[PDB]
């Protein structure tokens, strides 16, 4: 071996090791404090984190309206009940709202027997309606009920009466809140006496039963000043108006159209939406919808879709139709009044096993607005870019941020976007990753350079890129 | 007699490992219902593996316990490369990574929904693990005294998940885990990304092979042992459900990637005053988990230098008080330059391959050791179809791990390759350098006069 023994080294041993024995010893204990107390400088130099703003769940995913119940499944399986059986496809597209057409009986105006308290008798009764509440909490999707009491005739609202039909509302606001919807709507405020001060005694109702409540209201008004003296008084009002509903094909309206709304309203939270009641096939070609889509899913606010918007169901598409309610297309014989007239991807059953679909599109937007910290209350920030197309940055404290480049041309126009107009804690390196894009051709996942970025005409692309230093 | 025994298995067995393991398990698995099929497969293997351990150590019955096993059947070369790897690379990384989980659990509460610094965490395990070989080194007594302080902590904290987690059995909380329908992730994650979750699933079962050869003390054993196998690693596999259970019922699948500590995310849910004792209890078992693993890390020092290989400046014990400081200072440096390189949750993968590399070449052994020499006395045997389950298991592993991530396991047979060099100039050379061999009785004496340190008597 190598050993010398126990009482040799003892004789031989510490002379003067003893003096470099306790002076080692202490260098460890003492590098030791110097490790422990600039452990503890990093701790307090390592800034801080934001704090996350108290959400709502209407701040957390996408509402759905559902306007006719009768035409959203079909004239044979038409009612409250048969609406029960497609919550399980709800939850697949993982919206949070089921704002669903008005059901109290209306008589074409007579305001003396539309009474806002009973359901009419061709869609239920009292009983399948809280089931349908109770099946529907047990999948997380909360009930709107809206409350338009004129919505058969030409005009809502009964405009022979300005006070009986108001007070046919209020006593109905504490009559649907015993029941537990989450939530209420009046469409066509633009018809009402004195709008801007009924809808702030209805918010009362609705955020003094429970704070977890909303009120939802509706225009068609696209002008700027009227709908901020809306939202001059009440502000945490939704309200879905026709603000967007212009071309906006030229790149730099849109940009000009959304980043004014959010620099009027000081950055709050609104809804974005095409429309109140409408489609988003109308407005705009079928080459545009997938690019709205991505649009819509990732500004600051919550994103307000119509039944049938996932699949792009056209109602100027199929003939004999109102152009207000189109049926929805389930499957092959869902429309059976003209037999041979549905193609295999224009019906869901079609969309949802194609992997470069327009569903498969609504479902990857959908899920990552509802799990990602960085799309849900993200800060965001446009930046110019050439000539017409439109870019901006959801950004959050240090979680993975967004990049997305929206082409709203025609020619194959190359992105030129210039970093230089983002603050220093949200800019963006050479390289990030793709997620997603609109029309295929391109490697997902793959780190492409962001000074190079070669765009096809109505192309709309998302990238992400993580937080750096 | 028996119910003594079973508590020696369950205490060493159980450690920090389930705080770890379940965000790695559910990231590579997908769904929830997936990874508690993960939990199940792995305690099974484990008793099967238990087994062929616990038959080695009636038949072949050797101080060293894994590394004497190798030793028997062609002992020369792939005995050293049992004990160069459990030197290298299983004690080290074994001790980072529980080290590292200190850090980024006292660290979560400072810094809730952001990210610690990068040099904050390498700082802080260093100092968990500097403090350590100071206690360890020290009058061993205190090092053992201490550690039952340790063990409460892990008690205190398992014991907290489970009776906060089967409240909320008993609501209407079992929304994820009940429903037997939310089964669904992503799923272009292949079976060789299930492969690593197997890699980190065993990683919270580890511990459970140098147990086997310490419960000596016994009674009849040959009938005991075993039936005390069949009896405690199966009651941590329910622990290890149970509690995995209860950290989905308290948060979503997708909110517990996003923690960097889950036991106390956990905490932050489900009351209001366990925000001050879920970093606490869970910070005190990661101190065990690292106390715990420097006295077994010097065991292997001792077995290796007495057999020719691990020179012998190792293995000596001091004077006054029985402990082996160049044991704990060979763990203690090579702990260091593994701790400040990489990510926690890769480094297990780092152990788990490597560790299942040698699992497989002793219960290979195991039934090499049936066709080369039989009628050997064995006062207990298992099924002649029963080890061939674990090579099954083992293979459709191996295979699939270097598959899915090539790059560090791909590091981790270049260290075996490694020993293939430094055997042939461990013991198959000429002593012919005489200039070269003073050298290491050079480096002793100077070792044994700057610590006083002295080779044990036997
Ligand atoms: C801290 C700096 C950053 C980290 C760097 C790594 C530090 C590793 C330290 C590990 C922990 C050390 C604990 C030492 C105290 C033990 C406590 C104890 O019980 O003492 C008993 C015993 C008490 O002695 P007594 O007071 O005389 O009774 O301590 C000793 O006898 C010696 C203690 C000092 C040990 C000297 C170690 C010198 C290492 C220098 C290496 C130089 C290069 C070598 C190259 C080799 C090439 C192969
Ligand atoms: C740092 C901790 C300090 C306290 C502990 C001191 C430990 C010192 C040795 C550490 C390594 C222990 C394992 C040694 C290898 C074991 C294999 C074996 O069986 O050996 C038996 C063999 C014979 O032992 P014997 O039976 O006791 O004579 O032991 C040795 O030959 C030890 C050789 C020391 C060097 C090991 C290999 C170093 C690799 C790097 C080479 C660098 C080349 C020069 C580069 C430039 C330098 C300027
Ligand atoms: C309901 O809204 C009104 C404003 O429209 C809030 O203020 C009340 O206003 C009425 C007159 O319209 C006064 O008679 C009340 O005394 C006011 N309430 C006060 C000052 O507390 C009113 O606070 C709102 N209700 C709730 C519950 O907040
Ligand atoms: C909103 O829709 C109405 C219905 O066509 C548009 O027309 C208004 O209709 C009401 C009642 O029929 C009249 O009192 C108004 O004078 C009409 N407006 C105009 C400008 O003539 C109305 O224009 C639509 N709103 C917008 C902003 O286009
Ligand atoms: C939109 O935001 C900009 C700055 O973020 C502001 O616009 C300023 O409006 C005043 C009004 O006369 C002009 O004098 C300034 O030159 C404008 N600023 C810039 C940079 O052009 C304002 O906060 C928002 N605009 C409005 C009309 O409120
Ligand atoms: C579904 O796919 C068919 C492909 O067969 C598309 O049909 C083509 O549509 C374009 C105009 O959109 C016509 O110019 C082609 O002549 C059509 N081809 C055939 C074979 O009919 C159809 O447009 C797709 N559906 C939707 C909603 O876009
Ligand atoms: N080191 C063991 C695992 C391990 C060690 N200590 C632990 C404590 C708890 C859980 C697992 C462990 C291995 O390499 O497999």
């Amino acid at each position: 071996t190598g050993l010398s023994k126990e009482e040799l080294l003892k004789v031989a041993g510490s002379p003067g090791w003893v003096r470099t024995r306790w002076a080692l010893l202490l260098l460890f204990w003492l590098g030791w404090l110097g490790m422990l107390a600039g452990a503890v400088v990093i701790i307090v130099r390592a800034p801080r984190c934001r704090e996350l703003p108290a959400q709502k769940w209407w701040h957390t995913g996408a509402l759905y309206r559902i306007g006719d119940l009768q035409a959203f499944q079909g004239h044979g399986a038409g009612n409250l009940a048969g609406l029960k059986g497609r919550l399980d496809y709800l939850s697949s597209l993982k919206v949070k709202g089921l704002v669903l057409g008005p059901i109290h009986k209306n008589q074409k105006d007579d305001v003396a027997q539309t009474d806002l308290l009973q359901i009419d008798p061709n869609f239920g009764s009292k009983e399948d309606f809280d089931s349908l509440l109770q099946s529907a909490k047990k999948k997380s999707i909360r009930v709107i009920l809206d409350l338009t009491p004129n919505y058969r005739g030409e005009n809502s609202w009964f405009s022979t009466q300005v006070d009986t039909v108001a007070t046919k509302v209020k006593d109905a606001l504490e009559f649907w809140l015993q029941a537990g919807v989450d939530g209420f709507q009046v469409r066509d405020i633009e018809n009402l006496k004195d709008a801007s001060s009924f809808l702030a005694e209805w918010q009362n109702i609705t955020k003094g039963f429970s704070e977890d409540r909303l009120l939802i209201a509706g225009t068609n008004s696209s002008d700027l000043q009227q709908i901020l003296s809306l939202l001059e008084s009440n502000k945490d009002l939704l309200l879905t108006s026709s603000y967007l509903s212009d071309s906006g094909s030229t790149g730099e309206h849109t940009k000009s159209l959304v980043t004014q709304y959010l620099n009027a309203t000081g950055n709050r939270w609104c809804s974005w939406s095409l429309s109140q009641a409408r489609l988003l096939t109308s407005f705009l070609p079928a080459q545009l919808l997938r690019l709205y889509q991505l649009m819509l899913f990732t500004l600051p606010g919550t994103p307000v879709f119509s039944y049938g918007d996932e699949i792009g169901l056209d109602a100027a598409a199929l003939p004999g139709q109102p152009m207000e309610a189109p049926v929805m297309l389930w499957d092959e014989s869902s429309f059976p009044d003209i037999p041979g007239a549905v193609s295999a991807n224009m019906t869901v059953k079609g969309q949802s096993e194609d992997p470069g679909s327009l569903l498969s599109l609504f479902r990857r937007l959908s899920d990552q607005r509802s799990k990602e910290r960085s799309l849900l209350h993200g800060d965001f920030h446009a930046f110019s870019a050439g000539p017409g197309l439109f870019s901006y940055i959801r950004h959050w404290d240090q979680n993975e941020r967004f990049l997305v480049v929206l082409n709203f041309g025609d020619v194959g126009l190359s992105a030129g976007l210039q970093a230089s107009d983002l603050p220093a804690s949200a800019s963006l390196p050479a390289k990030a990753d793709l997620l997603l894009s609109t029309q295929p051709g391109r490697e997902e996942g793959s780190p492409l350079e962001l000074e190079r970025l070669k765009l096809e005409p109505h192309e709309g692309l998302l990238l992400r890129f993580p937080y750096a230093a | 007699g028996l119910v003594s025994a079973c508590g020696i298995i369950v205490g060493n067995i159980i450690g920090s490992g389930i705080f770890v393991s379940p965000k790695g398990v559910l990231e590579n698995a997908g769904s929830v219902g997936l990874a508690l099929i993960v939990w199940i497969v792995t305690g099974f293997i484990t008793v099967v593996g238990a087994l062929c351990y616990a038959e080695l150590g009636v038949t072949i019955p050797k101080s060293g316990g894994d590394y004497s096993y190798v030793k028997d059947i062609f002992g020369g070369l792939a005995g050293f490369l049992r004990l160069w790897i459990a030197v290298l690379v299983i004690y080290p990384t074994n001790q980072a990574v529980i080290a590292l989980t200190f850090s980024n659990y006292v660290l979560q509460p400072l810094f809730p929904t952001c990210f610690p610094p990068e040099s904050g965490l390498r700082l802080l395990a260093a100092i968990c693990l500097l403090l350590l070989t100071w206690v360890n080194c020290s009058s061993v007594r205190w090092a053992t005294r201490v550690q039952d302080i340790f063990t409460a902590g892990k008690l205190l904290a398992l014991a907290l998940i489970i009776i906060m987690g089967i409240v909320q059995i008993c609501k209407g909380e079992y929304f994820w885990l009940e429903p037997k329908n939310a089964f669904e992730n992503f799923q272009e994650p292949d079976i060789g990304l299930v492969a690593l979750a197997f890699l980190q699933g065993s990683f919270a079962y580890g511990g459970w092979n140098f147990l086997n050869y310490v419960t000596e003390e016994l009674v009849d054993p040959y009938k005991n042992l075993p039936r005390a196998i069949f009896i405690s690693i199966p009651l941590v596999t329910f622990v290890y459900v149970f509690a995995n259970v209860a950290y989905v019922t308290a948060m979503s699948p997708q909110e517990l990637l996003a923690s960097n500590a889950v036991a106390v995310t956990f905490g932050e849910k489900l009351l209001g005053v366990m925000a001050w004792i879920m970093p606490i209890s869970v910070a005190l078992s990661t101190f065990g988990g690292v106390n715990g693993s420097l006295f077994t890390s010097s065991r292997l020092f001792f077995a290796g230098a007495r057999e020719g290989h691990l020179p012998s400046v190792l293995a000596m014990i001091h004077v006054k008080r029985c402990t082996p400081i160049p044991a704990l200072l060979f763990t203690c440096i090579s702990t260091l330059l593994m701790l400040v390189t990489s990510d926690m949750y890769t480094l297990i993968n780092y152990v788990g391959f490597i560790n299942y590399l040698f699992y497989g070449v002793t219960v290979a052994g195991q039934i090499v050791l049936r066709w080369k020499k039989p009628d050997i006395p064995r006062p207990i045997k298992i099924n002649l179809l029963f080890p061939i389950i674990y090579l099954l298991f083992w293979a459709f592993l191996l295979v699939f791990s270097l598959w899915s991530e090539p790059v560090v396991c791909g590091i981790g047979l270049a260290i075996m390759l490694t020993g293939v060099p430094v055997y042939f100039l461990g013991v198959y050379w000429q002593h012919k350098p005489k200039c070269f061999s003073d050298f290491i009785e050079l480096l002793t004496l100077v070792s044994q006069k700057m610590c006083v340190v002295v080779y044990p008597e036997v």
